[PDB]
């Protein structure tokens, strides 16, 4: 369904309630596991947001969890919101190629935005970025 | 309302089994349920019959019989599972799509009613319910998720509990659709604008969905503009601005218009090239002739680039100069100025200016009002003649009245005609009477 609405629909009001909800965490030393794209495997900075963009939906909706009807539970609801915008933009084929993180709350924060981020800035130098095939970046894993 | 025979709720058969389903009405009735394979349908003038040799689970679903003709007659409802086996789920749809805070009805049909107490809906890869998923179940129908959201448009499984393991069905698409009223809700700023040969227009859309369009063209060729986009209030935004740092060939026609699968919306505006400009008009004759205790506005339309840095009315009158301040105006590039000038006194009448100024220059329109003048006699003997006088604007007449007789005497050999003053006519006891559009006059001698 891919279409030239690929840009224009991460905005800049997303990447806000991110860093807010970012700014509102208590800084801690404490870990928590979760799984993500290993860089390693996937120096392609494109072939790495698509995998990435797939493992962060799982990430909000088992680690991201806030307070019903708090601003951040509201921000989260937008991102997952927009995550299904972005389907359709994504093209995929046949798990794995990923690695188990061992990091605090802020760090995987830092690499959800991050993934936003980059999204919407190769988005904006072209829209049909995301529709290559990285069936063949997948198999060096 | 029709009956069917079985009278039961539900059935459930094998593969290759005998069904038949009868439905009698007063008036010719008719079957409706799953589109599926060999059905055998008889039906004469108040009754009609399904029936299959070899049934299979295609054929498991409601069936539903209505008698056409009778009109809030109501329906008569069976449901047919046909257990193919290990298998407790019939999907009839691997894809559903719905509105927000619609009902959204998962078709999976299940094939043993006594399972209904150990059933669940889940998503795939073994993944939890949204968040405050509102949803319920019906045998016959499959999952209902209750007044569905657009985050809940996602790939979903029915659970069975068979022998401690939990089988799934084939995998639900639910698609949830935003409720988009129509095209995307413009905004040309400004409506109206015209300057000397800088200027800012901004083409703006914006919809609870991304996927619209928006264009800004001058005339109709459409101009390539940069638009920013931003999403915010739950709503995304495409703003296309125009910067002229200007001239003739910039003024124009300025379409902004905006499409999306509902459908295409058009807003526009108007753009004019003049150097700085200061235009002074009025409705009304700068002569102006009124009754004394009349009242009178005096009115001057003002169309000037860029805004007026200063403007007044002044009284050139004769009498004695008491200014105005009497001074209202309405409407910025459209200016009207209104002197009030209510229950006019005699030293109120001669010039009054307007005068406005801007970086054009200054200008100016002067109104002359002269107030009426009524009749007045002047009669003379000389030499045996006499000689009578009457005075006003318009050109009156003159009756003479000897009161036994009258003579009349409608435009007279003219004594003045000049630019503002009174029209003095020349007549050669004696009632002389003087009537114009004015008034009445008289003397006697």
């Amino acid at each position: 369904e891919v279409s030239e609405y690929c840009s224009h629909m991460i905005g800049s009001g997303h990447l806000q309630s991110l860093q807010r909800l970012i700014d509102s965490q208590m800084e801690t030393s404490c870990q928590i596991t979760f799984e993500f794209v290993d860089q390693e495997q996937l120096k392609d900075p494109v072939c790495y947001l698509k995998k990435a963009f797939l493992l962060v939906q799982d990430i909000m909706e088992d680690t991201m969890r806030f307070r019903d009807n708090t601003p951040n539970a509201i921000a989260i609801v937008q991102l997952q919101e927009l995550s299904l915008r972005l389907k359709s933009c994504f093209t995929k084929d046949y798990k794995a190629c990923v690695r188990t993180f061992y990091e605090t709350p802020l760090q995987l924060l830092e690499k959800v935005k991050n993934v936003f981020n980059e999204t919407k800035n190769l988005l904006d130098k072209d829209w049909n970025i995301f529709s290559k095939n990285c069936n063949n970046s997948f198999a060096e894993c | 309302i029709p009956v069917i025979e079985p009278s039961v709720p539900e059935l459930v058969v094998k593969p290759g089994a005998t069904v038949t389903l009868r439905c009698v009405g007063n008036g010719s009735v008719e079957w409706d349920g799953p589109p599926s394979p060999h059905w055998t349908l008889y039906s004469d003038g108040s009754s009609s019959i399904l029936s299959t040799n070899n049934a299979t689970f295609q054929n498991t679903g409601t069936y539903r019989c209505t008698e056409p003709g009778d009109p809030l007659g109501g329906s008569a409802a069976i449901h047919l599972y046909v257990k193919d086996p290990a298998r407790p789920w019939n999907v009839l749809a691997q894809e559903v799509v719905v509105f927000e805070d619609q009902d959204a009805l998962l078709p999976c049909l299940l094939t043993d009613p006594v399972l209904e107490a150990g059933v669940s809906l889940v998503r795939v890869r073994g993944r939890p319910l949204m968040r405050h998923t509102n949803y319920s179940f019906s045998p016959w129908h499959g999952f209902t998720i209750h007044r569905a959201k657009f985050i809940q448009s996602q790939d979903y499984q029915c659970s069975a509990l068979m022998g401690g393991r939990k089988v799934m069905s084939i995998s639900i698409r639910l698609k949830v659709q935003k409720v988009i009223p129509g095209p995307p809700a413009l905004t040309l700023v400004p409506a109206e604008l015209v300057r000397i040969r800088a200027a800012q227009i901004v083409c703006s859309a914006s919809s609870v969905d991304v996927n619209f369009d928006v264009f800004l063209q001058h005339n109709n060729t459409k101009l390539a503009i940069p638009q920013q986009s931003d999403f915010h209030n739950n709503r995304y935004q495409k703003v296309l601005t125009l910067n002229l740092d200007v001239d003739f060939q910039h003024a124009g026609n300025y379409s902004c218009v905006a499409s999306n699968v509902q459908g295409k919306h058009s807003t526009s505006m108007f753009f004019r090239v003049v150097s700085a400009y200061l235009n002074l008009s009025s409705e009304q004759n700068l002569i102006q002739e009124v009754t004394v205790g009349e009242g009178l506005n005096l009115k001057v339309m003002v169309e000037a680039y860029p805004g007026l840095q200063g403007f007044n009315w002044t009284y050139l009158g004769p009498f004695s100069d008491h200014q105005p301040e009497k001074l209202a105006n309405a409407t910025t590039y459209r200016h009207t100025f209104t002197l009030s000038l209510p229950r006019l006194k005699p030293s109120e009448a001669g010039r009054y200016s307007f005068l406005a100024r801007n970086p054009g220059g200054w200008r100016a329109l002067t109104f002359e009002l002269t107030l009426r003048y009524p009749p007045e006699v002047s009669v003379i003997w000389t030499f045996g003649t006499l000689l009578c006088a009457a005075s006003g604007y318009p050109q009156p007449n003159v009756t003479w009245l000897q009161c036994l007789q009258v003579w009349d005497d409608p435009y007279p050999e003219v004594l003045s005609q000049e630019p503002f003053h009174k029209v003095t006519v020349q007549s050669l006891t004696y009632e002389c009477r003087a009537h114009n559009s004015v008034g009445s006059g008289s003397w006697a001698f």
